[PDB]
């Protein structure tokens, strides 16, 4: 029928007739069988589309810029102008700031609109989400066909952040490499190449990254997320 | 009825009312089932509360003060032998006696009042001070001569509010008294030794290690 | 809710408008007892007015120290102002504190139990009364007019001092030299030089 | 009625263990819960032993794939001494009381919901530890508590046949876990290696590997 | 179990498993703790 995520099946209960973009019948496990709990997820998902979107985006650029820095070591090579310590401090600080007033909008809508400074700034009341105004300066069209397309961006940045993590730790190199590392042997780079578990013997990758890195005296415990496990 | 109790969960035995300062319905040994019993133990807990009380910043306070370089107070555990030693110390026997003679003219007039709490009210008993021994008709709670500023005489619930300070600071004070006590019999050391010793290494200095109160025999 | 939006008044700071800094910021909610309410109301007054003394002091003799006006008796750091010889020693000092205050405090406390029952002296003279923590020593009179929004400032002047002199005793003991010291010392990086990178403060990094 | 652990057979057991109780396939031989209150106490030892056997043999798993990965991990049945050698600042009797002590207090929460269902959802706890119910009729406490803390996902909000689908799943995968971990056990009495080692020599090696070649289980080959 | 608890809390399986319990505890103090012939404290 309509768009779905496994053509010629149903949806399930709760995403019938669904308001929220990108709703292809999903939800196998019914994490969003829950009215609360699916508005909180929905929200959960925008803010992790747009950050892996700025995650992928950043990691293609410092490359095509900086094709001799490794984006997974570069928060501990990379030469801060600042200190780190009071860096991660206002982030913190400043980040706290702004998911708690993300958090509470999510929790109440009308609640924080308004600019604590100046009286007279304000948001319009919009939908949970979505905030807009200032935050949206120019929409190219219609606003929910630009909404799916974001949320469609999103999921393929959050699974291209995974495997952009993925090929740095099983090839120790940027995603790029690894992209003209597989062009040009594509029968041989696949994971199905270096990795066949059989019963009686398991070929596992060797991991690349160094188990433990040094950083400005201490040292991180920033392995290979977990062995063992790896095909 | 409804008030907290020591177990959400256990409803309060039927003894235990909520009237008394401090009834979280804690009497799992049903000790004070008899009402003339439960009274003469509410006295009983306020005499080792404020006694304790007493103690237990007499022995915190100059070890503190010593700790921090002010007056130089010995250990507790040690202060009567330390006193003992002295040119024109009083003999121990003596000094028990006199504390005893005292303690004695003193606190069979306070059993008098336990029993009725009028007792000591009566016109001709001293020589004009009986008139301060009216009490607040519940027996510890004496005011008149004590309690000279009048803290809580104003509102009643003020009062109740401080007498649930006080029983809670009495039995945090009991139960720190013990806890004073158990920690010199098994560490030859003070209360505030014990804690900075506790602060260094929680896993390798508490009660597991002092070797007193886990037998030997046993590991 | 003032203090925190998305959050509700605890309903004993809802209806009491008369205030000063009623912000609705009250979680444990220490003073829901009317009585306690008054008491922690005068321990603020107290603690706010003691704190900007202390903590204009403070600032003033180190500002002192720093760039150099008075002699041996401001040259001093603030937590060393005893090792002065002054003209009284220390016994006498404190004796005497003890007697004034008394005799002052007993005064304020006199009026907590019952305003406006001390307002006159022996002298025969008399004051104006109003509020409770609020005695009128008004000599030049800047209560006429909007004495909300004056009682706002100072409650808020009140707090931020008592904020101060809370950091300034843990600045103290964590990091030596006085504490505009200390702000110098912060302001040269200041990426560096804050309260993590001080192995006493986090415990976590530096043992 | 539903399917029985004897096919046939209608001797199951009087009309307590009806087809109600989510893995209820009338396995009482022995009458251990005949009585219904010590009925709905061996349900709650069910569930506990259920989700206790579950969490202990992903714990034992996965220590024991991390050591045949080369990982600082001590197979399960060496962990205590390997943590007190690594780590000799620490006390035995310390950790063993302070484990008794944190274990006591949710413990006797959930006791005192036992004796009374509706009693821990008030007081300090808020309404969400009030429980939902589900064995022997009640709406409250039991083994499954509601609440967006112990279901912060909300999996059994909504859609009774996926909250009962959840329930069965949660019962037959911890009575499964409670069989793994007897088999752990008894691998480690029999052989002296650990689960994944034991897994791995048998699919390594299918014959002259079994339970009768490691001459515990068979005394005399 | 009903009936088997009745029958576990009849008098004589009940004074048997507290003799037992009790001469047990008894025993291990002895194991730990023997030779005590004082109650030196
Ligand atoms: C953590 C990120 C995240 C979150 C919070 C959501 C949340 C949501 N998604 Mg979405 N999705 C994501 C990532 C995420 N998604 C990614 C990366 C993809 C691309 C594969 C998709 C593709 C997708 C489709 C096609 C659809 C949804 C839909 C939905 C909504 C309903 C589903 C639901 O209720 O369950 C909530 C989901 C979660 C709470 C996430 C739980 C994560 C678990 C606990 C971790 C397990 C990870 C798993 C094994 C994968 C490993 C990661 C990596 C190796 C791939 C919901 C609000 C449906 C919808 O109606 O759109 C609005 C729908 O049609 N999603
Ligand atoms: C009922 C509680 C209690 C008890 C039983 C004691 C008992 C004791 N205290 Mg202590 N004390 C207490 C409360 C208590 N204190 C409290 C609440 C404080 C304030 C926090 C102190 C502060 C304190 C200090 C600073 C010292 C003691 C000392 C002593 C010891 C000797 C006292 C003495 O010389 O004879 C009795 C003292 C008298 C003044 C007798 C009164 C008769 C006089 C002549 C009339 C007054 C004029 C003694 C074992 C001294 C010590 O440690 O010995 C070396 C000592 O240095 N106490
Ligand atoms: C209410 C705040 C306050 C207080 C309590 C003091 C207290 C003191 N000041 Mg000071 N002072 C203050 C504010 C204050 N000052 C301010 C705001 C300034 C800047 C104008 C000064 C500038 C100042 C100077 C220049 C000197 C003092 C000195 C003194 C000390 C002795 C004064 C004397 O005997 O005459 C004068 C003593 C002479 C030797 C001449 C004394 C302890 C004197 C001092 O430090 O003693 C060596 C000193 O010379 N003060
Ligand atoms: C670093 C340790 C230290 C400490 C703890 C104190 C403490 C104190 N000093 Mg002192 N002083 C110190 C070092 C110290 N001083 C040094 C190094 C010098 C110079 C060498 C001086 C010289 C000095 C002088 C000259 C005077 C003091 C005075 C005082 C008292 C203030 C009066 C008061 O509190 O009102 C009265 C108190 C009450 C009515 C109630 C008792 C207090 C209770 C506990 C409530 C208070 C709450 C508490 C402060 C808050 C919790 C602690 C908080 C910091 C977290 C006070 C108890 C003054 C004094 O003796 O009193 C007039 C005084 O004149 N000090
Ligand atoms: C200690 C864990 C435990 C507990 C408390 C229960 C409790 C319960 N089970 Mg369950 N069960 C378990 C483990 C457990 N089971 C395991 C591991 C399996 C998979 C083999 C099953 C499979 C199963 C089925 C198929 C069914 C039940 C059912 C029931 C309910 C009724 C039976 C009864 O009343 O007897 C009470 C049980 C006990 C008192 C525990 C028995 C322990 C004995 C006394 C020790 C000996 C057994 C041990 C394996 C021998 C080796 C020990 C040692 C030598 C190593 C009851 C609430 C029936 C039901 O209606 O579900 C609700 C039912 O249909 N169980
Ligand atoms: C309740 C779950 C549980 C279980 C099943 C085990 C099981 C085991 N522990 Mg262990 N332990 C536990 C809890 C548990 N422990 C806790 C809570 C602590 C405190 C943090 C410890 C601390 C500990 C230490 C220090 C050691 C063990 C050791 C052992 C192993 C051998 C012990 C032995 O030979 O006697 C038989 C044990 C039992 C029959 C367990 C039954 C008793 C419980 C209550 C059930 C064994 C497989 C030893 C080891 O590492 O092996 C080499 C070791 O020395 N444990
Ligand atoms: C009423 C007569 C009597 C008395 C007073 C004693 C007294 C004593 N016997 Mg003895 N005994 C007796 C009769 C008596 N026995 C008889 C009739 C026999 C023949 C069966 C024995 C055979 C016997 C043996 C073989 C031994 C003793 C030992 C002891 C000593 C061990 C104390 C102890 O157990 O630690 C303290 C016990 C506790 C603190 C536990 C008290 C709390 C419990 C749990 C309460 C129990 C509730 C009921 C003790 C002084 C032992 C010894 O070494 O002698 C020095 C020992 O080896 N007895
Ligand atoms: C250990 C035995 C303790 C079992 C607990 C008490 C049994 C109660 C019961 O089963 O209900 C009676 C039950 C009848 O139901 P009722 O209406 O409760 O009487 O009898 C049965 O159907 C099963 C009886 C089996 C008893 C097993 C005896 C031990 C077998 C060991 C084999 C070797
Ligand atoms: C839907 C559902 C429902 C059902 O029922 C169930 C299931 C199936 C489970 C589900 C799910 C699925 C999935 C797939 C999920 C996933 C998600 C994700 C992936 C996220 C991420 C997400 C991701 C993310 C955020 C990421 C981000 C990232 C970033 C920022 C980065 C950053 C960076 C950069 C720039 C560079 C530098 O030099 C460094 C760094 C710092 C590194
Ligand atoms: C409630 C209940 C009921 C249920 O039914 C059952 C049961 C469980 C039995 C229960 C419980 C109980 C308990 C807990 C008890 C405890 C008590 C105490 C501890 C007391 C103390 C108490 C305590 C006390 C008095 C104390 C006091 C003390 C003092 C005076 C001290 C003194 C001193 C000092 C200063 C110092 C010096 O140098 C020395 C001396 C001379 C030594
Ligand atoms: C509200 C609430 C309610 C809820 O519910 C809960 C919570 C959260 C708990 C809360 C909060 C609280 C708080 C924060 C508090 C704080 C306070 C303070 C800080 C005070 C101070 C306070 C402070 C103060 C008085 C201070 C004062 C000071 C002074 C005098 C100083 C003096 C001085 C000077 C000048 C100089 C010389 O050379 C030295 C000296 C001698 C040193």
């Amino acid at each position: 029928a309509r768009a779905n995520w496994l053509p010629g099946s149903d949806f399930p209960a709760h995403l019938e007739n669904c308001k929220l973009p990108g709703c292809y019948g999903f939800d196998p496990l019914g994490l969003g069988a829950n009215e609360e709990r699916l508005a909180w997820f929905a929200e959960s998902e925008r803010v992790h589309c747009r950050w892996a979107m700025l995650g992928v985006a950043g990691i293609l650029v410092q490359e095509i810029v900086k094709p001799d820095v490794f984006w997974y070591t570069s928060g501990a090579t990379v030469e801060l102008p600042f200190d780190i310590t009071g860096l991660l401090a206002f982030e913190l600080f400043v980040m706290h700031w702004v998911e708690s007033r993300r958090g509470y909008d999510i929790k109440k809508p009308g609640s924080m609109d308004q600019d604590p400074i100046f009286s007279n700034f304000k948001l319009p009341a919009h939908e949970p989400g979505y905030p807009g105004g200032i935050f949206a300066p120019f929409v190219p069209g219609s606003l929910e066909e630009l909404k799916v397309k974001e949320i469609k961006n999103g999921r393929l940045a959050m699974l291209a952040f995974i495997g952009f993590t993925m090929a740095a730790q099983v090839t120790g190199k940027n995603p790029l490499a690894a992209l003209r590392e597989h062009l040009d042997n594509p029968l041989g780079t696949t994971i199905f190449s270096k990795a066949v578990v059989v019963p009686g013997q398991a070929v596992v990758p060797p991991c690349a990254i160094p188990d433990t890195i040094e950083f400005q005296g201490i040292t991180i415990p920033a392995g290979c997320f977990l062995h063992s496990l790896w095909p | 009825a409804t008030r907290p109790l020591w177990q959400p969960g256990v409803e309060a035995p039927k003894h235990l009312d909520g009237t008394m300062p401090g009834d979280f319905g804690f009497d799992p040994l049903n000790l004070g089932v008899n009402k003339e019993a439960l009274n003469w133990y509410r006295n009983a807990e306020l005499q080792n509360g404020r006694w304790a009380m007493l103690g237990v910043a007499g022995i915190v306070i100059p070890a503190e003060l010593t700790r921090v370089g002010v007056l130089n107070v010995p250990e507790w555990a040690e202060a009567g032998k330390v006193y003992a030693e002295s040119e024109n110390a009083i003999p121990f026997a003596s000094l028990l006696m006199v504390q005893l003679f005292l303690f004695n003219f003193v606190e069979i007039k306070r059993w008098e009042d336990i029993k009725k709490p009028g007792s000591q009210a009566e016109p001709g008993s001293f020589l004009g001070f009986e008139s301060g021994f009216k009490g607040t008709g519940i027996s510890g709670y004496p005011g008149g001569a004590f309690n000279p500023f009048g803290l809580g005489n104003s509102s009643k619930e003020a009062m109740d509010d401080l007498k649930w300070r006080e029983i809670r600071n009495g039995r945090l004070a009991m139960v720190a008294f013990l806890g004073f006590l158990s920690q010199h019999a098994a560490t030859g050391k003070g209360p505030l030794d014990n804690l900075a010793d506790h602060l260094a290494d929680p896993w390798g200095a508490n009660f597991c290690s002092n070797g007193v109160s886990i037998p030997s025999a046993l590991g | 809710a003032g203090w925190d939006l998305s959050a509700e008044v605890p309903a004993h700071l809802a209806g009491r408008k008369d205030l000063a800094g009623n912000y609705g910021f009250d979680p444990l909610n220490l003073g829901k007892n009317p009585e306690a309410l008054k008491w922690y109301q005068q321990a603020e007054l107290q603690n706010g007015r003691w704190a900007m003394l202390g903590v204009a002091g403070i600032l003033v003799q180190e500002l002192l120290h720093s760039t150099g006006l008075g002699g041996k008796a401001a040259d001093v750091y603030w937590f060393d102002a005893g090792n002065n010889t002054f003209w009284a020693p220390k016994e006498t000092l404190i004796a005497i504190s003890f007697l004034m205050f008394n005799w002052a405090e007993l005064n304020r406390m006199q009026d907590y139990i019952k305003p406006g029952s001390n307002v006159t002296d022996p002298f025969g003279n008399k004051i104006k009364y109003v509020e409770l923590g609020y005695p009128g020593f008004d000599p030049l009179s800047f209560s006429k007019n909007n004495f909300d929004e004056w009682k706002l400032k100072e409650i808020k002047n009140a707090r931020l001092a008592m904020l101060a002199f809370l950091g300034i005793v843990a600045q103290h003991n964590a990091q030596p030299g006085s504490p505009l010291e200390q702000l110098g010392a912060h302001l040269a990086n200041p990426w560096k030089n804050h309260f993590i990178n001080n192995g006493v403060s986090p415990f976590l990094t530096d043992n | 009625v539903r399917e029985l652990w004897f096919p046939g057979n209608k001797e199951v057991v009087p009309d307590y263990l009806d087809g109600s109780l989510v893995g209820d396939h009338g396995f009482d031989p022995l009458g251990l819960g005949s009585s219904p209150e010590q009925l709905s106490w061996n349900v709650h030892a069910e569930i506990f032993h259920g989700r206790l056997a579950m969490t202990g043999v992903a714990g034992i798993l996965l220590t024991s794939l991390l050591h045949k990965g080369g990982a600082d991990v001590p197979e399960w049945f060496e962990a205590g001494r390997v943590y007190l050698d690594r780590n000799p600042n620490v006390d035995f009797g310390a950790l063993l009381f302070s484990t008794i002590v944190m274990s006591g207090f949710v413990e006797f929460k959930r006791l005192n919901d036992i004796r009374n269902p509706g009693s821990q959802g008030s007081g300090i706890l808020p309404e969400d530890f009030k429980g939902v119910g589900g064995p022997q009729g009640r709406t409250v406490g039991g083994p499954y508590v509601g609440g967006r803390y112990f279901d912060p996902m909300g999996l059994c909000r909504g859609s009774p046949e996926q909250t009962l689908k959840y329930k069965w799943n949660e019962i037959r995968n911890g009575r499964l876990a409670m069989m793994a971990f007897l088999g752990f056990a008894a691998q480690y009495a029999a052989t002296g290696k650990g689960p994944i080692d034991n897994l791995v020599d048998h699919v390594a090696d299918p014959f002259h590997t079994t339970f009768v070649h490691n001459g515990v289980s068979v005394p005399f080959i | 179990m009903k009936d088997f608890t009745t029958y576990l809390s009849t008098a004589p399986v009940l004074t048997l498993l507290s003799v037992t319990v009790v001469a047990g505890l008894l025993i291990e103090i002895n194991r730990f703790f023997p030779d005590a012939l004082i109650a030196a404290f």
